[PDB]
């Protein structure tokens, strides 16, 4: 999930643009 | 800013910023 990947890995614009409505 | 370790509010915080108007989901346990 995110904090799978935007806490303990490195985010990115291109992932958290995932969970936007 | 967004590339980086985000976590609880920084997270929330960067959806927040990021997602504007649309709004966002944060589901921790996913």
């Amino acid at each position: 999930g995110i904090v799978e990947q935007c806490c303990t890995s490195i985010c990115s614009l291109y992932q958290l643009e995932n969970y936007c409505n | 800013f967004v590339n980086q370790h985000l976590c609880g509010s920084h997270l929330v915080e960067a959806l927040y910023l990021v997602c504007g108007e649309r709004g966002f989901f944060y589901t921790p346990k996913a």
